[PDB]
């Protein structure tokens, strides 16, 4: 058997929360469960080990506990400064190995859209000296995220291999995304407007910029 | 405790990566070290532990003869040998600190994980390093940048002005083409005055191939 | 409607310099200009096609280009491997023929 655990968790800063993480007979009870937490960019860093002791290094802010089939981690409180994905770890007899839980985000809990913002960067001369045309349009200064970019030619959608980039977070509070487009120059030449949309979950900009100049 | 080790460098599928960290501040004839991958989406996997003391190193039921593990007692550095790395490999590579003792299949639920430090990363690879290709990009407030592409492996460094403008500069994230190839996206912002008159050139250093390629933008004619 | 191209070019190693390659009305503008070369007994190669694309195993020094009646060939540096004598070469409709100039000779100075 596989530990499997909550992809994902909602938590208002100020009060605790726990994660629970469903065993069978064999892996929770019976062996001990460890928790693994990563930061983002860095080196993970055990948690608890053992269910009853803490290791030196954290202030007595977290616990951890077993329960039957489920093992608890209860977080009191959350700071938004810190999220950090929590792993679950035990032991089996019959795989005779480590096995390991999928990872669970944590968020804290609203604030209202923005207007974003999308250009087209048709390629120059030199791109299409080399017998290829590629296409990218990029989106910034929205917030939040989840934004699919399809393209469209102003008559009929074309799906030669589209592709969308997953939404990254920058410094200065806001997401951005961009989309790729690689074709050739015999179809490049064929229409002479391209542009690409973004959904905003309510916004939609078409940004329309001839291939001229 | 420390980790400090250097970055694997991209192998082909069907071949050998190396990944060893450096063991200091105590003796390496107790501590059994465990070799995991951090697999992006999903949980961790294990294969083995490593005795420094005795031959008495096992395998998993799922790794049989991926893995081969050789010991080493006067760098006192565990050495790795993999062989037919897949798709499955792309996941960085650290090395888990362990402490104490076990031999036998009944004292493995005492332990925990003790030290992660500077992992390195491994993953199976098509595309490997080649020599960019890169031409200037057209621009459309105003917006311009350049593209990169024909380039492995991630990441590059594009830098504007000889780097002496930073605000605005985002490295956009690349996507997984079926080519094997990437696309690292760099814009900045300009007002609508200045499109065609002030030259802006932006700079990509491309580490394993040692080129350094200056392109001049300009509009399409 | 016959080409007309210089017999000899002058050109200095270590900037760049161009050529220009006219010819008649109706020859020019309607039809594009193909630059090619050949090597003094060996077969002829292609050095430029259409004016906008660089062919693959030619090292990217001639610049393809045509501005008008008259045709610009424009190059970026010299160098003494480089020696090989360039034509210049056109379809003409009322022709029904590739038209061929004197070709160029090209010596360092």
């Amino acid at each position: 058997p596989v530990l499997t655990q909550p992809p994902s968790a909602s938590g208002p800063p100020g009060q605790s929360v726990s994660i629970s993480c469903s065993g069978s007979r064999s892996n929770i009870g019976t062996n001990f469960v460890y928790w693994y937490q990563q930061l983002p960019g860095a080196a993970p860093k055990l948690l608890i080990y053992k269910n009853d002791q803490r290791p030196s290094g954290v202030p007595e802010r977290f616990f951890g506990s077993k329960s039957g089939t489920s093992a608890s981690l209860a977080i009191s409180g959350l700071r938004s400064e810190d999220e950090v994905d929590y792993y679950c770890a035990a032991w089996d007899d019959s795989l005779s190995g480590h096995v390991f839980g999928a990872g669970t985000k944590v968020t804290v809990l609203g604030q209202p859209k923005a207007a974003p913002s999308v250009t087209l960067f048709p390629p120059s001369s030199e791109e299409l000296q080399a017998n290829k045309a590629t296409l990218v349009c990029l989106i910034s200064d929205f917030y939040p995220g989840a934004v699919t970019v399809a393209w469209k030619a102003d008559s009929s959608p074309v799906k030669a291999g589209v592709e969308t980039t997953t939404p990254s977070k920058q410094s200065n509070n806001k997401y951005a995304a961009s989309s790729y487009l690689s074709l050739t120059p015999e179809q490049w030449k064929s229409h002479r407007s391209y542009s690409c949309q973004v959904t905003h979950e309510g916004s939609t900009v078409e940004k329309t910029v001839a291939p001229t100049e | 405790v420390q980790l400090v080790q250097s970055g694997a460098e991209v192998k082909k599928p069907g071949a050998s990566v190396k990944v060893s960290c450096k063991a200091s501040g105590y003796i390496f004839s107790d501590y059994n070290i465990h070799w995991v991958r951090q697999a992006p989406g999903q949980g961790l996997e294990w294969m083995g532990w490593i005795s420094p003391d005795s031959d008495d190193t096992n395998y998993a039921q799922s790794f049989q003869g991926r893995v081969t593990m050789t010991r080493d007692t006067s760098i006192t550095t565990v050495y790795m040998e993999l062989s037919s790395l897949r798709s499955d490999d792309t996941a960085v590579y650290f090395c888990a600190r362990s402490v104490g003792y076990c031999s036998l299949n009944s004292c493995q639920r005492w332990m925990w994980f003790d030290t992660w430090g500077q992992g390195a990363l491994v993953t199976v690879s098509s595309a490997s390093t080649k020599g960019p290709s890169v031409f200037p990009l057209a621009p459309s407030t105003a917006a311009l940048g350049c593209l990169v592409k024909d380039y492995f492996p991630e990441p590059v460094t594009v830098s504007w002005n000889s780097g002496a403008l930073t605000s605005g500069v985002h490295t956009f994230p690349a996507v997984l083409q079926s080519s094997g190839l990437y696309s690292l996206s760099s814009v900045v912002t300009v007002p609508s005055s200045s499109l065609g008159t002030q030259t802006y050139i932006c700079n990509v250093n491309h580490k394993p191939s040692n080129t350094k390629v200056d392109k001049k933008v300009e509009p399409k004619s």
